[PDB]
């Protein structure tokens, strides 16, 4: 489970994350269909093209689950596990594709806040990512 | 490799790249971030918290070069393989590290790229990065086979 | 890659080895046993349940075309990008598959082969599978790099 | 988290295992390191050559390590941890791994057992064997 000090370091930094969570949302979604070309396939009925109504809507529903998430971290067993049940059973998403947001949305954070992603803090988003993941993937076994 | 339409764009780009600073906090942020990767590198020092990492002189120059190694596989995109021969047997056959790990340094090098220049570093040229990583990891990895 | 006395170990076994039935066993299984996998396998019918898929009778066919496609490349060890290009291609640029399932199904072929096999299967002899499976995956995964 | 035909998988199968496991972990770890080398660097201490006492002692605390795990399925999280913590913090073992020895755990059972490892059981053990590096890995620290 998250160490305390990660704990801490997300609220803070997901706290600068701020009335923003949703635009980050749009801006790891589009990173990552793009350096991670295959990854669309489980987007077919989008319009995938810079900006785009559909995506927009993506970028915040999760960024709003993230959020929600960053909101009680004791427990992310259950305050996402609606959504393992749908993204496994429903959509079947391989799990290499968690990761490839996980990276998207590290990064992302980066290009808009250089300060207060410092190292202990990127070392704990992460350590909060591969967490959220696992949490969404828990109904594969 | 990449239409050299695209080369244009990742060495346009890596002409703005202070690749010693990179440098220096990349192997750091991964260190810190991947634990397990420091068990390759415990002949350096102390590990034990952060600070420890991104402090720590060793580290540093190791970092210096570790980005020449890129700043240098840039310029033979075209055959990555071969100008990366040597550092590749290195790695595999007297280090063994596994391939994965070309990866993941792969990554936060991209996400430290990410934070050095901002949104200058936009998704089409990250799209790009990713490929020469991708392709980093691809020379490195190879006498697995 | 694939040493004089291992290019033949494999093919000796490979003789005695029923590539018919293997692949619709093996097939089933990464389709059990991993169920992401079925999303490419849609339009193929009832996978609900092993029973499914373990009786399904594309399962079954493409099991085999599988393992034909796989088995001439067990005799061919020495061009894989070849033998394997225009599959590489419909499993990239169409299928559009994650290349971890080739290293899947992969595995899964050598427990399939040590289940029919049993004590015979020796660790010296899948030691050579290990990489054919893992040998005939960067051939599939070539044409993404 | 599992089911309960998984369990009475597990259970069944590790029964009909039962007095073998301190040899199979054994067989185990040979395919391993022979099939991948880069796990005989985890082992510099170890006498390599078939059979080396030091691997044959070894293929059994894992053995009797799992046989641990089977018993306590209803919560490996707890009954574990002490072994977590170890292949982490101290032996710092990247996790990929434990991808590597679930594989060769089951290719062992594999000619162990064929008219034993029916689809649901490969399903199955897989599936524990998965929850067992997933603990083991738990402490990212
Ligand atoms: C950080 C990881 C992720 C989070 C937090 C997340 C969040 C969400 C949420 C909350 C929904 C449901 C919104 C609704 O109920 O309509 C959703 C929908 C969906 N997600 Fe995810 N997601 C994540 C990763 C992924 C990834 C990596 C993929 C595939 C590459 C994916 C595929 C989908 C799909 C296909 C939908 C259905 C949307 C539609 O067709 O209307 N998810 N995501
Ligand atoms: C794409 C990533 C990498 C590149 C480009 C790279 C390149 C290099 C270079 C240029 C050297 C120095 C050459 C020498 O001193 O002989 C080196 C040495 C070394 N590398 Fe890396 N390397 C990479 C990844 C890694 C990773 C991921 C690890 C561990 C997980 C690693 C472990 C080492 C070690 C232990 C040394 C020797 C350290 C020493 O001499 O004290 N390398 N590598
Ligand atoms: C492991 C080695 C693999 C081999 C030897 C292989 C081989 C083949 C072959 C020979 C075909 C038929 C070509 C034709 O249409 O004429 C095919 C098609 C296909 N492959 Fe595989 N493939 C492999 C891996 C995979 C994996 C891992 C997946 C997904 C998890 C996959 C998914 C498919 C699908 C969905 C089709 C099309 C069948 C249809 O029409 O429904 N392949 N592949
Ligand atoms: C199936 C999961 C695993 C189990 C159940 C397991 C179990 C154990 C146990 C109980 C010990 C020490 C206890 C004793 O000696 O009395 C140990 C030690 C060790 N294990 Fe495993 N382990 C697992 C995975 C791995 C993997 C994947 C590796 C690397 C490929 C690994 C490498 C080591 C090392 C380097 C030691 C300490 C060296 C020594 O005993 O002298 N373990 N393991």
């Amino acid at each position: 489970v998250l160490s305390a000090a990660d704990k801490s370091n997300v609220k803070a930094a997901w706290g600068k994350v701020g009335g923003n969570a949703g635009a980050y949302g749009a801006e790891a979604l589009e990173r990552m269909f793009l350096s991670f070309p295959t990854t669309k396939t489980y987007f077919p009925h989008f319009d995938l093209s810079h900006g785009s109504a559909q995506v927009k809507g993506h970028g915040e529903k999760v960024a709003a689950a993230l959020t929600k998430a960053v909101g009680h971290l004791d427990d992310l067993p259950g305050t996402l596990s609606d959504l393992s049940d749908l993204h496994a059973h429903k959509l079947r998403v391989d799990p290499v594709n968690f990761k490839l947001l996980s990276h998207s949305l590290l990064v992302t954070l980066a290009c808009h806040l250089p300060n207060d992603f410092t190292p202990a803090v990127h070392a704990s988003l992460d350590k909060f990512l591969a967490n959220v993941s696992t949490v969404l993937t828990s109904k594969y076994r | 490799m990449l239409t050299a339409e695209e080369k244009a764009a990742v060495t346009g780009f890596w002409g703005k790249v202070k690749v010693d600073e990179v440098g220096a906090e990349a192997l750091g942020r991964l260190l810190v971030v991947y634990p397990w990767t420091q068990r390759f590198f415990e002949h350096f020092g102390d590990l034990s918290s952060a600070d420890a990492v991104m402090n720590n002189a060793k580290v540093k120059a190791h970092g210096k070069k570790v980005l020449d190694s890129f700043s240098n596989g840039m310029k033979h995109l075209d055959d990555l393989k071969g100008t990366f021969a040597q550092l590749s047997e290195l790695h595999c056959d007297k280090l063994h590290v596994d391939p994965e790990n070309f990866k993941l340094l792969g990554n936060v090098l991209v996400v430290v790229l990410a934070r050095h220049h901002g949104s200058e570093f936009t998704p089409l040229l990250q799209a790009e990065f990713q490929k020469v990583v991708a392709g980093v990891a691809n020379a490195l990895a190879h006498r697995y086979h």
